[PDB]
């Protein structure tokens, strides 16, 4: 059972006896999504973990991937011994038509694509080694999908399953601590200790290849690790009553980096997690379930009160309970910046070793991880929306902290508008000017350094301070809690640099105050049409037109956009905008002003200069040098195996191109028109009979959209990549 | 202020014209279709471009549109 | 500070209706009877306590009305009212004027339906250059 | 003192979206928004924004000298209102081309009568033509002054504002 | 006597359009 | 008994109906008399800062440096 | 006609404008560089370096460098003579208000 298509699925008339083509994009545009299905639980609660099924099947399908293409065609023997020189890769291809190039042949003798984003460097990380190993963890997890996926039919199917105990929220919120992160975070601790810690220690000078010491060892029986980093290994262990101080060794704070090769130490890294391990162990339980020990679930909320911000923050939702949407914002704004904070992190202070001198992924990386952090965030309440024209039942608020919003619309969105003008409109108007100060405006006089300047200065903040910080003031940890921040107590290694004293000023209170701008205008996209959107002050009454829902009048002289599910049609663009700017100036700061190389007599020597100081103040100088100073990477970039980054953005730009087409279009035009055309192929009888109708405006609200936004990313994927590598 | 011009033949309605936002509505009884029939506008001065009157409102070629011009603070919407 | 005022309508102060500078050209108001204070949506957002009058409250954008006649749609609730109201007082409303339901048709319900081009009938209209008196219009 | 009028917006009937809370009307010193122009329903043009002209002048001394151009230099350090008078003259024209929210041609004006005058009803529209331009007499001859009081007088700063 | 024409371009751009979003401020209050 | 307040808030300004007032004054103002100080007004700055030498410039004389003009050739 | 007329003021200046500005009466001595030259440019706005700006072809000022062809069709017609010039301009003129 049961099933099956044909004709009629969700979207009520589906089947209409059909009469046009454009169906097949009604139902690929409604199929998952729901109250075009329904909010009775006892069918909705059961698909979604259904799910979130496959998604990891998915995610797992992936991952047993990324270690057959890993261990069938290493790179990673191939070089992993030499870090340093000869670097990543995991595809190679086979010879039609002139492919072959494109697996290049540059890796310790290996034909093959070279490859960004670590991998090599997160399994140099814990240690595994050997291909027919991680290709005995690329069999570990294949079917380890099949059983996950082997859970759609475990429930559902045969097996209608259960919201009265989905509902509820206690048990899962207590244990995810606990349960399913708590068998992790320190029981990747036994892992981190005797699988991880020292096939590293050990590996970090001799240890050159094949006698490897198979994680097989270090069980049962010390002595090897008792041989390497102490803590007398009896039958006895110190710290059941506090001889801690002990079997400690090998995990004071330390902080810094390895300098021999960057990363940073994992003799510092039990300690972090055992920690922030177990906090998520006890700190999972602090609510009811049965055994009469436990915390609100909403009865702590309601707890609290405010005179005004009344009731205060009261009785928090029922559907908050039920399901998803009424959620929804929530798991995503979060997750959202939880992919924008281990960003600004992961580079920003290096996990696994070989990253910090690295490049094309001491930046790569860094991007895509936070892609999806804007991309999830900057889409993540058109949860709010929905809602309100959806989940959102009968009554459960007025006097809810809720309302107290939406009656405060108009005068909350409003006072925001204007620094998005100020913030921004000014303070972007502002390269501008040292641009009309720079061609007009002879240094004489204008903003930049050695200019609207600003001595010192800009400080330091604090930054500095997190350079006084470890020597006193938290006590110790070691080195300077991350290079990055601090004084001039200076590192690296690999010849090429890894992380420094990343000094700011003039060109930092800058820009900056454009992320500082734009995520505010980007924002209030959103809020502007996340408050109204239900009720919007100008249409009243919306839940009459549905989720998407076109605009409306031609009336009140030009409703147009006015659903969020429009208002995130654009919600997005300017995250690109803003997404797809930030990562920009990242890479020329990594680079240029970071990225290092090493000569000798006290210089370290730059990817590019410490040009961007006062050649990236004016607009412009991101163009000057920021292109055509690159891309001759990619410009150039042919017969070689920069030969696809010559070839994306290519058909990237194209497809950056053909959006507009579809988004500064007509609809009514392109419908007009596919007649016309009809008559060659009815007057000579072909034809259709799903009269072959020209797309439905949402549709192409939902192209110009995608179709942008697939454009310029490739695009600078193509792009900024092929930089990195020769002269990278 | 409404226009331009809009045409013959529904109501009843239970399946069609049933939604003017701003009025803009009578049914007078007049002779001709399947029991007595026929309308635009008792009025159109309320309305509003409310476009939304053909969408529920069959009866073949256009159907409802706007043409404002002159464009009235009256149906341009704009109160305060 | 406080009274006259007798609304419910009530959910106190916010902005997203009403507001300001239109005592002047237009205003408009709503009358019903309210089955129990009975809570229910009312735009700038609160959800209004409706009452045991009204039903009397100030609100523009008449537009807003119906909407809310109907708004009394989604709880069971009927009779929805309104009328016009500005400087000085006077009319602007159909429900009553006589509540003619817009939907039915009854009385005397005047002519003003449709060009004596039963459409199809549609091209280059000129019949047009510099009408005067001629057609302006129809 | 017993609480106060918390909830419940903006005075009367619950529906009228300006709104009430601190920062419209308060103990902390409303105050204000009553003794310059603000609020009151007040009296009389001239001696109202003739303070706005004579504050509101020297108020740009600032983005009129590091701002702009010559930061500090020659000619010179005639920065505290430079054209600052110059680059007014529009900031009052601008308001005596506004003259069309504000039609009469005669100031009475003035005292109150008893009975009451200002009567009861003011939010709106007393003032006049020729019956607010002067207050466009204010603040140009205020403006100007406002200027060029900041130029004769001082330039190695002191402690004018410390708070005040 | 002499040195100019600048005597136009403080015009043609600094009172003539001050006088054209002046009088025309206007078109409107013409 | 009077919970005060303000409501009536300090005292009505200063014995200040007079000098600013009236005197000086550019003032009746607007229709006519508004140009009439904004005729100047714009004329003014302009006109008298649409010349002024001999001189106040950015400053640069004399083309030369190798000479210039030529080369060398002539005068 | 209404334009027409502009269209002539269009150019009794841009003729009336050069002579001037530029050098024609000078360039006639040798014909073909160049740095075809327009206008002459009021912008209070220019740093110091209206030198390291334009001050270019037969400037003395920081110039336009004038690319309308023209400088040509006019050479073509007849004049070299800018004292024979002065007139197209108040010929153009002799078009404009007739
Ligand atoms: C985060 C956890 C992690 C995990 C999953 C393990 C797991 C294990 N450790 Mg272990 N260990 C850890 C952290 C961990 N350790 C750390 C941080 C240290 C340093 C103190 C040790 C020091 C250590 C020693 C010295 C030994 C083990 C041993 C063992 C094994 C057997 C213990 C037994 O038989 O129960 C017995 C229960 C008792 C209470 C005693 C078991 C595989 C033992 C082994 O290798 O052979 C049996 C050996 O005794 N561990
Ligand atoms: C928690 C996360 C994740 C998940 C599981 C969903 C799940 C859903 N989203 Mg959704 N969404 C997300 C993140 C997520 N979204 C983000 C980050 C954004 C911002 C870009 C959106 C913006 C969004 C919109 C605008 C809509 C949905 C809709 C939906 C529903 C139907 C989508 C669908 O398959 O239609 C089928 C459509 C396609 C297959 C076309 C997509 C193009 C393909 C080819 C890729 C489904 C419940 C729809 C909905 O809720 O119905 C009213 C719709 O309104 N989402
Ligand atoms: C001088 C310099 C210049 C040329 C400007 C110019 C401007 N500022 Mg500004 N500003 C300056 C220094 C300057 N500021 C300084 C030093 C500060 C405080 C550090 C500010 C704090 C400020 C604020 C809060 C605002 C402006 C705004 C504005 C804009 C006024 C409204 C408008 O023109 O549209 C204008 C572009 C306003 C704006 O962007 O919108 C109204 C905004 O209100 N400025
Ligand atoms: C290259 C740019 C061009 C320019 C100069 C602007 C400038 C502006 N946009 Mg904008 N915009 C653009 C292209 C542009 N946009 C495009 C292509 C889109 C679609 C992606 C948008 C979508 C957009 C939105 C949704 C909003 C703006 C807003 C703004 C204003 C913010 C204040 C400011 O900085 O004023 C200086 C000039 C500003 C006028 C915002 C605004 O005005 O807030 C209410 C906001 O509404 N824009
Ligand atoms: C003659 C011109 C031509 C044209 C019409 C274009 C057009 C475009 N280029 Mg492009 N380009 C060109 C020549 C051209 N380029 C040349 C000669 C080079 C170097 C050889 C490049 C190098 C280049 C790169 C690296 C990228 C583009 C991108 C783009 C697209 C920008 C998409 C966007 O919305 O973000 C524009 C929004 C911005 C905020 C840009 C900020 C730029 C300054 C102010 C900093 C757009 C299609 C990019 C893209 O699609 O993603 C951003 C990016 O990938 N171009
Ligand atoms: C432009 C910018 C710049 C360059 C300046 C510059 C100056 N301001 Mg100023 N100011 C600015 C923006 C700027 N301001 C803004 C946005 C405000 C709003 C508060 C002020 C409010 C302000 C006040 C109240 C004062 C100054 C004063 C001053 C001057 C202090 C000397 C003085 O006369 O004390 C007098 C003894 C100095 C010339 C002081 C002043 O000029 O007093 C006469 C006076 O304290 N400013
Ligand atoms: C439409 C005309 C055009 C013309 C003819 C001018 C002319 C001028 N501008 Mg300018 N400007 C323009 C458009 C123009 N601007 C535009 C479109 C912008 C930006 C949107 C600017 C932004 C600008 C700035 C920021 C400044 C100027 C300044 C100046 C003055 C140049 C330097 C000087 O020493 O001034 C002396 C002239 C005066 C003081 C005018 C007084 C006239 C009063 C009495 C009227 C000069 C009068 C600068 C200046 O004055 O130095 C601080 C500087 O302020 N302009
Ligand atoms: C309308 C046409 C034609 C065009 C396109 C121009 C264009 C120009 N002339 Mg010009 N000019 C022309 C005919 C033209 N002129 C004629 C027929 C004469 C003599 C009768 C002049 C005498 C003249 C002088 C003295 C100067 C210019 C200047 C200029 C430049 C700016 C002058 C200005 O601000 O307003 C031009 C406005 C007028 C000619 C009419 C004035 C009355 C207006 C306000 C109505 C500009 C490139 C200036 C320049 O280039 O800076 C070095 C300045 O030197 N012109
Ligand atoms: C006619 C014909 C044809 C043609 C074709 C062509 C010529 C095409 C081209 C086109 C163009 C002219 C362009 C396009 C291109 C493409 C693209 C562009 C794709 C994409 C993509 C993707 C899937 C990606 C994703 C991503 C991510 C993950 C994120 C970052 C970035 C990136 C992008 C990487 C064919 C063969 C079909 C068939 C037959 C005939
Ligand atoms: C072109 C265009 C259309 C028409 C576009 C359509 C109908 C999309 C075409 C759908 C696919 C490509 C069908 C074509 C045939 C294919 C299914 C496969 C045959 C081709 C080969 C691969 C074999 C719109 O509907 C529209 C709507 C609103 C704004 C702008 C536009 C717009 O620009
Ligand atoms: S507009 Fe609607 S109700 Fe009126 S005749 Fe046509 S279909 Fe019937
Ligand atoms: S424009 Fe349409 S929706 Fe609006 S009142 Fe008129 S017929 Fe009704």
């Amino acid at each position: 059972f049961e099933q099956w298509a044909k004709p009629g699925h969700f979207s009520r008339t589906i089947a209409k006896g059909p009469d046009t083509t454009t169906w097949i994009w009604n139902l690929h545009a409604d199929a998952h999504d729901f109250d075009s299905h329904t909010s009775d639980l006892e069918e909705i609660s059961r698909k979604v973990f259904s799910a979130h099924f496959g998604q990891l099947s998915i995610i797992f399908l992936w991952l047993s991937g990324m270690y057959f293409h890993g261990a069938r065609f290493s790179n990673y023997e191939a070089w992993l011994n030499d870090p340093t020189h000869i670097g990543p890769s995991a595809q190679v291809v086979w010879p039609i038509v002139g492919q072959e190039i494109l697996n290049g042949d540059v890796g310790g003798g290996f034909r093959g694509i070279q490859i960004t984003s670590g991998f090599f460097q997160i399994w140099r990380a814990s240690g595994i080694t050997s291909e027919l190993q991680l290709y005995c963890t690329a069999i570990g997890a294949l079917v380890f999908a099949g059983l996950m996926l082997f859970a759609g039919w475990f429930h559902y199917h045969k097996a209608a399953p259960k919201l009265a105990w989905f509902q509820d929220v206690e048990s899962m919120l207590n244990h995810h601590l606990a349960g399913l992160l708590g068998l992790g975070s320190l029981s990747w601790a036994g892992h981190q200790v005797h699988v991880s810690l020292p096939i590293n220690q050990f590996l970090n000078a001799g240890v050159d290849p094949k006698e490897i010491p198979l994680p097989h060892e270090f069980i049962l029986n010390r002595d090897l690790l008792a041989q390497l980093y102490p803590s007398f290994a009896e039958g006895a262990t110190p710290f059941f009553t506090l001889n801690w101080s002990k079997y400690a060794d090998f995990l004071t704070f330390r902080g810094g980096l390895d300098p021999l090769t960057g990363g940073l130490w994992l003799t510092d890294i039990a300690h972090h997690h055992l920690a922030i391990a177990i906090l998520f162990l006890i700190a999972g339980h602090m609510y009811r379930t049965n055994w009469g020990i436990g915390h609100g679930i909403k009865d702590i909320l309601e707890a609290h009160k405010g005179p005004f911000t009344g009731q205060g923050h009261k009785g928090l939702y029922e559907i908050l309970t039920t399901s998803w949407h009424a959620q929804l914002s929530i798991n995503l704004a979060m997750l959202g910046s939880l992919t924008i904070v281990v960003a600004q992190h992961m580079y920003s202070m290096p996990p696994y070793p070989y990253l910090a001198t690295d490049y094309a992924t001491q930046l790569s990386l860094f991007t895509h991880h936070m892609w999806i952090g804007g991309f999830l965030i900057v889409g993540a309440a058109a949860h709010a929306a929905i809602f309100m024209v959806r989940d959102y039942d009968p009554t459960t608020r007025y006097n809810d902290l809720l309302d107290r919003v939406l009656r405060h619309r108009d005068a909350i969105i409003s006072h925001l508008n204007w620094v998005c003008i100020f913030l921004g409109f000014h303070s972007f108007g502002l390269y501008i000017h040292n641009d009309t100060m720079s061609a007009l405006g002879r240094p004489q006089d204008m903003f930049s350094d050695t200019a609207i300047q600003l001595q010192p200065v800009f400080a330091q903040w604090i930054q500095n301070t997190h350079a006084l910080a470890p020597g006193t003031t938290a006590p110790g940890a070691t080195a300077s809690t991350s290079l990055t921040w601090g004084g001039g107590d200076l590192v690296a290694v690999g010849n090429k640099v890894a992380l420094l004293p990343i000094p700011l000023g003039t060109a930092d209170f800058l820009v900056h105050h454009i992320h500082a701008f734009t995520i505010h205008v980007t924002v209030l996209i959103l809020l502007k049409g996340v408050l109204f959107a239900r009720s919007s002050r100008l249409i009243p009454d919306k839940a009459n037109l549905g989720f998407r829902f076109p605009c409306d009048g031609p009336g009140r002289g030009g409703t147009c956009q006015v659903s969020a599910w429009d208002h995130v049609f654009l919600g997005l663009f300017w995250m690109y905008n803003s997404i797809s700017v930030v990562i920009f100036h990242f890479s020329w700061k990594m680079q240029s002003d970071v990225w290092g190389t090493i000569n000798d007599q006290g210089v370290v020597t730059h990817i590019t200069a410490g040009n961007f100081a006062q050649s990236s103040i004016t607009i412009n100088g991101w163009l000057r040098d920021f292109l055509w100073a690159q891309a001759s990477q990619v410009i150039q970039s042919y017969g070689s195996s920069l030969s696809a980054y010559g070839l994306f953005f290519l058909g990237a730009h194209f497809v950056w191109a053909f959006s507009l087409m579809f988004l500064f279009s007509g609809r009514g035009y392109w419908q007009e028109l596919i007649e016309s055309i009809v008559w060659a192929h009815n007057k000579l009888k072909v034809a259709p009979a799903t009269q072959p109708r020209a797309l439905s405006i949402v549709q192409g609200r939902a192209v110009g959209v995608t179709h942008y936004l697939l454009g310029g990313i490739a695009t600078t994927w193509a792009f900024f990549l092929a930089r990195i590598i020769a002269v990278g | 202020s409404h226009s331009v011009k809009i045409y013959d033949t529904c109501i009843g309605c239970t399946q069609c014209v049933r939604a003017c936002p701003t009025d803009v509505l009578e049914m007078i009884p007049w002779g001709g279709c399947k029991a007595k029939q026929i309308a635009s506008a008792p009025r159109t001065e309320d309305c509003v471009g409310c476009k939304r009157c053909e969408s529920a409102c069959p009866t073949d070629f256009l159907s409802v549109r706007v043409y404002l011009w002159h464009e009235t603070t009256r149906s341009m919407g704009l109160a305060y | 500070e406080l009274d006259p005022n007798t609304p419910s309508p009530i959910f106190a102060g916010s902005t997203g209706g009403l507001l300001r500078k239109a005592q002047v050209e237009e205003f408009y108001v709503i009358t019903w009877e309210s089955p129990k204070e009975q809570i229910f949506e009312m735009p700038t957002g609160g959800a209004a306590i409706m009452r045991e009058g009204p039903n009397l409250l100030k609100l523009a954008r008449k537009e807003q009305c119906l909407a809310l006649g109907t708004r009394l749609r989604s709880k069971y609730k009927i009779k929805y009212q309104f009328y016009r109201v500005f400087p000085s007082g006077e009319v602007q409303y159909l429900h009553p004027k006589d509540g003619v339901y817009p939907e039915k048709v009854n009385p005397g319900r005047q002519g003003v339906g449709l060009n004596m081009r039963s459409i199809g009938k549609n091209v280059s209209p000129i019949e047009v250059k510099f009408t005067g008196k001629q057609p302006y219009d129809l | 003192k017993p609480t106060y009028q918390v909830i419940q917006p903006l005075n009367g009937d619950p529906f009228i979206g300006g709104l009430e809370t601190p920062v419209t009307s308060s103990p902390l010193i409303a105050w204000y928004l009553s003794n310059l122009p603000a609020y009151r329903t007040a009296v009389n043009p001239l001696l109202r924004g003739v303070e706005v002209g004579l504050a509101h002048g020297f108020l740009l001394v600032g983005p009129f000298v590091k701002a702009g151009p010559l930061r500090n230099t020659e000619y010179a350090g005639a920065a505290g209102s430079l054209a600052a008078a110059g680059l007014v003259v529009i900031l009052s024209m601008c308001l005596t081309m506004y003259g069309i929210a504000s039609f009469k041609e005669g100031e009475p004006s003035i005292a109150p009568a008893l009975t009451l005058t200002g009567r009861k009803k003011q939010p709106d529209q007393l003032q006049s033509a020729d019956g607010w331009a002067k207050f466009t007499g204010g603040f140009f001859f205020g403006g100007v002054s406002g200027v060029t009081w900041a130029c004769f007088l001082m330039y190695v700063l002191d402690l004018p504002y410390y708070f005040k | 006597m002499i040195n100019l024409p600048s005597l136009f371009v403080p015009l043609v751009g600094l009172l003539f359009p001050a006088v054209a979003m002046a009088s025309l401020f206007l078109h409107v209050e013409k | 008994w009077d919970v005060y307040g303000s409501d009536a808030p300090s005292p009505y300004n200063s014995l200040q109906s007079k000098f600013f007032e009236t005197f000086a004054a550019p003032f009746t103002k607007r229709g006519l008399l508004l140009k009439f100080l904004i005729l100047g007004g714009g004329s003014l700055l302009t006109y008298v800062s649409a010349n002024a030498p001999q001189d106040v410039l950015p400053i640069t004389r004399g083309p030369q440096q190798p000479p210039k003009l030529g080369p060398r050739g002539k005068i | 006609f209404g334009q027409l007329a502009i269209i002539f003021l269009w150019t009794s200046g841009n003729l009336f404008h050069v002579a001037w500005q530029g050098n024609f009466e000078a360039w006639v001595q040798d014909p073909f560089h160049v740095r075809p030259i327009a206008h002459a440019i009021w912008d209070p706005h220019f740093g110091q370096p209206a030198v390291e700006a334009f001050t270019r072809g037969g400037a003395l000022g920081p110039v336009n460098n004038a690319y309308s062809g023209v400088y040509q069709w006019w050479y073509t017609i007849g004049l070299r003579t800018n004292e024979d010039l002065y007139t197209g301009a108040i010929f153009l003129l002799f078009l404009s208000a007739i």
